[PDB]
């Protein structure tokens, strides 16, 4: 299991710390979209 | 020999089956250039997409991940131009032939 | 793999470009069968008549 | 497929620079035309 | 292994001092390359 | 469950496009008789009567 499960993460997008920074990108992407529609509707 | 009237019509049918030869194997050829073309694309489009992850980067100053993506991209754009540079000689051995054939 | 894959491209390739020399060889037959014995050989024995 | 679809563009007409020119001839032609006929009803 | 190991560094483009010169370089160039895009979007 | 399903999605439209192909590929076969064959060897064995 341990050789079968790290036959997976090669073959596939492998975990990379770029990730996380794409994911605290998206995540304040929408965050900062989220504020965005905030404003939206109070002006 | 043969009626050589008859060997004029016979031999000349003979001839059409090497020009769809040449013809087929030109075409053929089209096919690995433009298939690279795609992984070219394919390529870029990663590389684009990586200074896409540096364009994201570009953005709030994240810099590093735009060379980390940039630097990654090179290797990726390297390959692009490899495929590019392969893509390139490729077109002018198409229309040579083409020319070729035309001509033929 | 990144070699190894390279080379398989490069191979049809470089396949497509020989299927295009065995056509390309051929024809040279043409020519000589079509010119030297057809339009000089066949064509001068004719013509010398 | 790719084969395929290659050998239909060289027996046919390939697409050219000249077409466009063309075809924003025969477009032109017809702004022309179209511009030529509004003032027809004018006069 | 030792031997067959080494039989492949010869063959094949071996490890030298410019390698890590056109790395720099190459490094260098994409750095230089990055930050010119950087002022091409604030222009 | 996400990935498999993409790729029974798209595995109905590839079948979609190679269907369209296996009906281009035969046209080539149309214009080969009906041109070639009709329209430039009956064609010209009449045409040359």
């Amino acid at each position: 299991i341990l050789e079968l499960e790290a036959e997976r993460e090669l073959l596939n997008p492998p975990p990379s710390p770029l990730d996380k920074k794409f994911e605290q990108w998206e995540e304040q992407q929408a965050v900062e979209a989220t504020l965005a529609a905030m404003k939206a509707r109070r002006s | 020999q043969e009626a050589p009237e008859d060997l004029l019509e016979r031999l000349l049918g003979e001839m059409e089956l090497e020009l769809i030869e040449l013809r087929r194997a030109l075409a053929q050829t089209i096919a690995t250039f433009k298939s690279t073309e795609r992984q070219r694309d394919a390529q870029q489009l990663i590389a684009q997409r990586w200074y896409e992850k540096a364009q994201a980067a570009l953005d709030r100053g994240n810099e590093q991940l735009a060379r980390e993506a940039l630097g990654q991209r090179q290797s990726y754009q390297s390959h692009t131009e490899a495929l590019g540079k392969s893509l390139g000689e490729q077109r002018a051995l198409v229309e040579q032939v083409r020319g070729q054939l035309q001509k033929l | 793999e990144r070699k190894y894959l390279e080379l398989k491209s490069q191979k049809n390739l470089y396949l497509a470009r020989l299927k295009s020399a065995i056509a390309a060889q051929k024809i040279e037959e043409i020519a000589g069968n079509l010119d030297n014995a057809s339009a000089s050989s066949l064509f001068e024995r004719i013509e010398t008549k």
